[PDB]
């Protein structure tokens, strides 16, 4: 969706690349 | 259910007031053998796995809120009152144990106070600074009177200058986070306390190292109408939990 | 053949936090087996939960582990605890020893209170909760309004009192950094007086603990400013 | 609500129980020991007392040592009545020391977040080391490592014109050259003890009984020597930290 | 298309204990073949079992490969060994020279006799280990309180005796670096006089080896404090 | 053993429009739950149908 | 467990990126 | 069996990385 096109984009695991996103209810 | 009675070997506790028996980190000391150690072990002693009862302190309306008292393990049973625990553990280079210990104390209906009753694993028991070599005194001796709380507990340096703060120091604020029972005059006469064996390793050169503290403190002043009894002790019977025995030779002297 | 590489602008850059590992240089050694111990642990936040004490100044202005009633209906409050982990009276407890090093928070806080008086002393409290918006309680009249607990004496000595967690948003800030400064108050009350008979201690002392409710969390591990013991 | 504290513990409850209200939990994991040990703090720094091309020797200057005690816990040149002898390799004290008349800086080096913050009575883990440099000149640097016990090995240059500290069998690194300025690494637990002490070891440390007490026996990780052009900041990090019998965390002031 | 790179702080840096491999300059190259070769190992260890000789002093203070004793009960110790990888009359041993290589162990150590004396002579020895705790032992009586055996004299000419690995830790440093010096002592003693006819000499020599039992190991590869002989 | 590498010519360089991701410094962190938020949009063209006033000029 | 977020993480083979845990027993 | 720990360890062939054992009988 956003500006990013790198195939190998792992690495770093998701969880740590990004903030976890949780739903209240 | 507040009266029980617990036996080990040829004695017995007993209570009508008791609140139950809190087992530290959730488990016991099951006697198993130090892997650490290479000759079979001297353990299972009947003579020596029982309750040695002793008298702890006299409480008065002076002693305020965190004034306490401290009991090393197993130093204070390593003598005389240890009988053949005492005994046997002053001929072996190593000693590994767990501890089961009730706290006595009781008053009355009109009384008022509170005490603290638990233990803690590596526990500063120094009683002061020995002059000329910059070291404690008497690590291994119980409190033969109450200690005071330090307002700031910064803990006890040795080089005689102040600031800061030493390893040994022991926050009372907190006390409560170690395994415990409070014993408080309006409802119980007595305390039911059990740890395993910890320690920073599978065994212990134990007269070298007191690993295990149980420590009395106060936490609300004791209290009571003028006519009330006014004499009050504090006694306590302690038992080695499965005392395993290793490195036996001639005896540590400790007379 | 070599592979070519991109390298990227913010190299020879160290992280104190960085998410992986380093070179390893005394290899194939063996941790000095320690199968033998017990009471270990892998969660702060349960030390968060082991009720520690609050510390109750004085005139002459130094700390109780607790704090006096009698036979008396004070107009005023007996203790006012300020929900807020920063707040001081907690200063020394364990909860707030480990959420100091943390950034935020949720869930229930849990007052422990503890009667110390004579077994033959009785009577009745009324402990409260008061969020914000309407400004701090001044009598247990409006304290009554918000959420409360009668605390009764009797044969149980104690009592746990839930502060309930109730909030804007789904965290709150753990610390006094700047000013909001609170998130409600916790207030103690006399509803009726410690009674007793004659030859008893008129002066009763309630222990007083706090600890991490059940719902309770923490999070963003950081620094607390810097200190030195007194 | 109604509980009796005497026991030994208490219901640990959440606003649902006493009234008309819920559970408001959130799924979290940043409070474990583990996650929360694992970053990077600063204990000290080292400064060199001598180039690249001779012979290593202890060296103290305004409280910086040429060496450093790889603990959390507070060290320095050992004490003694007459002062800290700085002809030494640093050694775990029982206290922690301000520099001079002012509280600080600290004459003695540690991990104050650690020792600030340690709810535990042992602990154990490995060790992961940062070693950054603190000035800007092209770098030309030995660091020499060893396990807790072993041989400082702190003797005479063999070859001439090279570093003494980088003649051993031990691990050992050598940085130089134009923007080559960091060492990275980490080491094993490496004590013959089982676990260590987070803070106090009730005991002494000689059969004797007249020495050391409260401070445990290679209750450390080993040290570091350094030599070369370069003064660096030393970091330690926690790693696959476990702790054991939880114990009360150091004081805090009350407020005026 | 090249690969973007994150590059860490530590670049550049060489490690003496690398746990990998360098480039090749001059590959295909084949190895001068030694199938022929005998006498090949592989554990530094093994050499360690292999018994090598104790070094006893002498009053005017120079070494012997063994102890003497005669038709007495000389009321101290023939040779007192001290249970301790560093420990001097070991210096030479090939147990002790691999030993200060490496920074920890732990098992039994085998303490070899052998008596050289006549055929003709007879007599009995007690070798003992005693442990910490208690002070190093002064007298048989003493000694024959803590771990051991008696050795008699006869057809058979040696004696192997276990000093047991009997520690608070699963591990023992291998050296003397600052001061607990000592894992204890193993001392030997005359149960009964070396007792024997005319016509023979009256003072007998034992052998005194050592090596590492089968329990033993050695780990943490260190380098020992550098020397030069004599 | 380890990987030979060419490094290319553009080393350093940082873009202000770059297709990648960089380092993390504060992982496993939960963002502050949301779910009862309305009003949410993904493409800035909406905004352009929506229409909105031309300014007119007087004498 | 810890504050490691990395896919790839191996290169260095376990025993040696860690101590090797075991039980005395 | 030697102070080798990394698991990617081939890029150069084996041959080259090492001299070659080979049996004269």
């Amino acid at each position: 969706s956003g500006n990013e096109g790198v195939i190998i984009n792992n690495f770093y695991s998701n969880q740590y690349q990004n903030s976890i996103d949780l739903s209240a209810s | 259910d507040r009266v029980a009675s617990d036996k080990a070997g040829n004695s017995a506790t007993n209570t009508q007031s008791t609140v139950g028996r809190l087992c530290g980190y959730g488990e016991a000391h099951h006697g198993e053998h130090p892997a650490s150690c290479a000759d079979t072990a001297t353990d299972k002693v009947l003579a020596a796995e029982r309750y040695y009862t002793i008298d702890l302190a006299s409480w008065t309306t002076t002693q305020e809120a965190f004034s306490h008292i401290r009991i090393p393990l197993p130093h204070v049973l390593a003598g005389e009152d240890g009988g053949v625990f005492g005994a046997t553990l002053r001929r072996h280079y190593l000693c590994k144990t767990g501890w089961r210990v009730q706290v006595q104390c009781n008053a009355s209906q009109f009384h008022a106070g509170s005490l603290l009753v638990f233990m803690a694993p590596e526990f500063y028991t120094g009683k002061g600074t020995k002059t000329g070599d910059m070291e404690p005194t008497d690590p291994f001796t119980m409190d033969t009177t109450w200690r005071a709380p330090q307002g700031a507990p910064t803990g006890y340096r040795y080089d005689s200058r102040t600031g800061f703060f030493a390893m040994n120091h022991q926050n009372q604020w907190q006390w409560t986070v170690y395994p415990h029972q409070i014993l408080n005059l309006r409802t119980n006469t007595t305390v039911d306390l059990e740890v395993p064996y910890v320690n920073i390793a599978p065994t212990s050169s134990w007269t070298q190292h007191a690993n295990w503290t149980l420590v009395v403190a106060v936490f609300s002043p004791l209290q009571y109408a003028s006519g009330s009894s006014s004499d009050v002790q504090i006694t306590a019977s302690i038992q080695p939990v499965n005392p395993v025995f290793n490195g036996l030779r001639h005896e540590t002297v400790i007379a | 053949s070599p592979i070519a590489v991109t390298v990227r602008e913010h190299k020879g850059c160290f992280y104190s936090t960085n998410p992986d590992t380093t070179v390893p240089i005394y290899g194939k050694t063996i941790s000095t087996p320690n199968d033998y111990m017990c009471g270990e642990f892998s969660d702060l936040l349960e030390l968060c939960k082991l009720p520690t004490f609050l510390g109750n100044p004085n005139s002459n202005n130094k700390r109780y582990p607790y704090f006096s009633a009698t036979n008396s209906v004070p107009t005023t409050s007996l203790v006012d605890y300020q929900v807020a982990l920063s707040c001081s009276c907690m200063c020394n407890s364990m909860l707030a020893a480990v959420a100091r090093n943390f950034n935020q928070y949720r869930g229930s806080l849990n007052f422990l209170f503890v009667f110390t008086g004579a077994a033959m002393v009785k009577g009745k409290f009324l402990i409260a909760y008061t969020p914000p918006g309407a400004g701090k309680p001044t009598t247990r009249d409006q304290a009554m309004q918000a959420t409360y607990a009668i605390w009764d004496l009797g044969l149980n000595s104690s009592f746990v009192f839930t502060a309930p967690f109730i909030s804007p948003t789904h965290y709150r800030q753990t610390s006094y950094t700047s000013a909001a400064s609170v998130d409600g108050w916790v207030t103690v009350w006399q509803l009726t007086p410690l009674t007793y008979p004659s030859g008893t201690p008129v002066n009763s002392d309630i222990l007083t603990l706090v600890s991490a409710g059940d719902d309770f969390t923490l999070r963003m591990p950081i620094s607390p400013t810097k200190w030195v013991p007194q | 609500g109604s509980d009796n504290a005497e026991k030994g513990k208490v219901s640990n409850d959440d606003a649902s129980v006493d009234f008309v209200a819920e559970p408001v939990k959130l799924p979290e994991n940043q409070t474990r020991v583990a996650f929360f040990y694992d970053r990077a703090v600063p204990i000290g720094m080292l400064r060199p007392g001598q180039n690249i091309e001779s012979t290593f020797v202890y060296q103290e200057n305004d409280l910086r040592l040429n060496c450093l005690l790889l603990t959390p816990l507070p060290s320095f040149c050992p004490d003694s009545t007459s002062g800290p002898v700085k002809t030494k390799a640093p050694v775990q004290w029982r206290w922690v020391r301000s520099g001079g008349t002012t509280n600080f800086p600290l004459m003695t080096k540690q991990d104050y977040a650690f020792l600030c913050f340690s709810p535990f009575t042992y602990y154990k883990c490995d060790l992961e080391v940062t070693v950054s440099a603190l000035g800007t000149d092209t770098v030309a640097s030995v660091l020499r490592w060893a396990p807790t016990g072993a041989p400082a090995d702190v003797t005479d240059q063999l070859i001439g014109y090279t570093p003494s500290l980088g003649e051993t069998r031990n691990p050992h690194m050598w940085l130089v050259g134009a923007g080559n300025t960091q060492i990275s690494f980490v080491v094993p637990y490496n004590s013959p003890l089982s676990v260590l002490p987070a803070a106090w070891f009730n005991g002494w440390s000689d059969f004797g009984n007249t020495k050391d007490f409260g401070v445990a026996p290679n209750a450390d990780f080993g040290r570091l020597w350094i030599q070369g052009n370069t003064s660096a900041s030393v970091r330690i990090r926690y790693k696959k930290m476990k702790v054991f019998c939880p114990r009360p965390t150091l004081f805090f002031p009350w407020p005026v």
